[PDB]
């Protein structure tokens, strides 16, 4: 997972 | 027909002091890009006695993007309905998963808030489930957003942290549909907060969102990094703007990037990147005249300057504590 | 200490007869492998007045997926729990989005049920979730199911459908996870159905089902097909399951596998699927006896083929009213 | 989406 996913 | 009684299901802080909650209880969601502010505004809306927003949860984005994929493909739609799984069923069920999470993640307050930035790409949605529910989007310069995306490394799915070009084509994407979601709600449920008039004039622009949001004014709001010092208000280690977020209001973020944006990219700006003009950023403009600083936050810029080496001791103890944890999965692996 | 008291929801209807619902309530769990006969048993608790289960939902399977590639990740279960979402956060979540989901896409009932086979994989985390639930898990023929799999194309993520090896070590693996699940609940919590027996014997495993779940018996789940007619069960028109499951309990489906198996997977067949012999099917047989058919089977299965073109026509409308919609899904392209 | 997920 990313630090953040649109 | 048949209708579904929902009572309210409650809360109960030290002292016996309830809280209930419900799905038309008056919410506030913040959002806008990763980088864009996201992190102070909902810092400085704890620092309020009456408001408790917390952490990023993560999973609230999550299970809103998934909630897309299903709707979005016309197999599963049908499947859906066939199955029972009306809108009416799906809001329920999203409604009460996202309302729990908000509840139980944080401490009991008269207000409570959540953080997670992409969740403002689905505020109609969101107004959908929590009628009662205010918006914040956070609006920061593309440059700077895009420039602290690349320089601290800040992994978002679909972003190039090696091309300039292409991270703003992706901040300009996103700003459009959240500004669009913004306005479709409307000014009495979604309210426009702009990062560097919020650093510039705190007490103005703190005064405009308690406004917004029927909460009364409390200087508690100008002491945030006090509160964070004694655990009043709730920080993941593992963000990434929990180093900065630790400070007073300052005035450090407004101008960094500028030249540090490839000159073709300087060249192409308003090409690129038509969201700045349209929300009142001028792309010839490195930097624009984003405005005077007010006496409060000059003051705070200077007494930070003055403690350097303290506020450095505690942003190496922040990467320590990321480096106990960067061990311990090492070790779960 | 932190106290989050939850006050039943209810549901309530014609004469406004009042339905309460929450995490505590003796929810009805079905599932196991897809074509493994979940569809008929969930048909057969919908028949009794006291039960009501209706179609998949598909989204719940869907978001315990979700939560496993959460909970499993060790950096993202990092940051979740630095972000305040513990178990007992997310639990509450999950439930609450699962139960609005199982209470609301159907008619109420005085016991509620969901049927979604591969819920059955994460039996335990429900138990957890709903501490009065009862499961039960379908038991079929692996040969069965994956010859049914393969010859009417159901697609399932990772099955290779031109391969009957492959498709049961898949199976083979499916169920030792799921059987293992039943077992760690118990002999109070989950009760393994055996398809076969079930339609060998219909009223002696429907009279241990409902004594299981602690339902009074009822002839009613003996005329489903009739039910099923006058719209007192919800089936969905998109469902692989509905034209067979429109029919009395019958035999035609026990055994239609045999002599369709290619000839290595039938002469290694102990090796490829060990799951086999531990259910109780001889991994060596071509079928296994899997016993004597009661007469009122054998009878229902007379009258199927009496009746044929009346089954045929009905088989043709389920296949037309699925091609009006092969239409709308074309339509929103 | 297929028929099933595991
Ligand atoms: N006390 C503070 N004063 C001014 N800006 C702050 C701040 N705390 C955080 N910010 C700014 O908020 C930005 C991060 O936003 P978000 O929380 O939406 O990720 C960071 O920008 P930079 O990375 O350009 O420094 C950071 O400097
Ligand atoms: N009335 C009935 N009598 C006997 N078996 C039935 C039945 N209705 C459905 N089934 C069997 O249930 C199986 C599908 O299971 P599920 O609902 O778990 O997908 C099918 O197997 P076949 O595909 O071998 O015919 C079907 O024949
Ligand atoms: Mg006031
Ligand atoms: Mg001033
Ligand atoms: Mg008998
Ligand atoms: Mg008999």
């Amino acid at each position: 997972f990313d630090e953040y996913e649109e | 027909n048949f209708t579904y009684v929902s009572p309210d299901r409650y809360v109960l802080g030290p002292d016996s002091r309830r809280y209930p909650y419900n799905n038309d209880m008056p919410l506030i969601f913040i959002g806008g890009m990763p980088r864009s502010g996201t992190t102070l505004v909902r810092v400085l809306l704890d620092a309020h006695p009456d408001v408790r927003c917390g952490e990023e949860t993560r999973v609230i984005p999550r299970l809103l993007s998934l909630k897309q994929q299903w709707v979005k493909n016309p197999t599963e739609m049908h499947r859906l309905l066939e199955g029972g799984i009306t809108d009416e069923v799906l809001d329920a069920a999203m409604s009460a998963f996202i309302l729990e999470v908000i509840v139980r993640h944080g401490k009991p307050a008269p207000r409570l808030c959540n953080k997670d930035p992409f969740t403002l790409r689905a505020a109609v949605y969101l107004h959908r489930l929590f009628p009662r529910a205010k918006f914040l989007l956070m609006i920061r310069d593309g440059r700077a957003v895009v420039h602290s995306i690349i320089t601290r490394k800040v992994t978002i799915t679909g972003y190039d942290l090696s091309d300039y070009r292409q991270c703003l084509k992706r901040w300009n994407a996103a700003m459009t549909s959240m500004y669009a979601q913004c306005q479709q709600l409307g000014p009495g449920l979604c309210l426009p907060v702009y990062y560097e008039q919020l650093v510039l004039h705190p007490r103005a622009w703190m005064q405009r969102i308690l406004a917004f949001l029927e909460v009364p004014w409390n200087d508690s709001v100008l002491h945030h990094e006090q509160l964070i010092n004694q655990s009043g208000i709730a920080l993941s280690k593992l963000e990434r703007s929990t180093d900065q977020v630790i400070k007073p209001i300052n005035l450090g973020a407004l101008s960094k990037w500028v030249g540090h944006i490839p000159e073709d990219v300087v060249r192409d700006m308003a090409k690129v990147a038509p969201m700045l003009a349209q929300l009142g950023y001028d792309p010839a403009a490195n930097p624009p005249d984003y405005g005077q600083p007010d006496n409060f936050v000059l003051n705070n810029t200077l007494e930070i300057k003055k403690k350097m080496e303290e506020w450095q001791a505690r942003e190496r103890e922040l990467e320590e504590h990321r480096e106990l944890i960067k061990q311990s999965i090492a070790k779960k692996k």
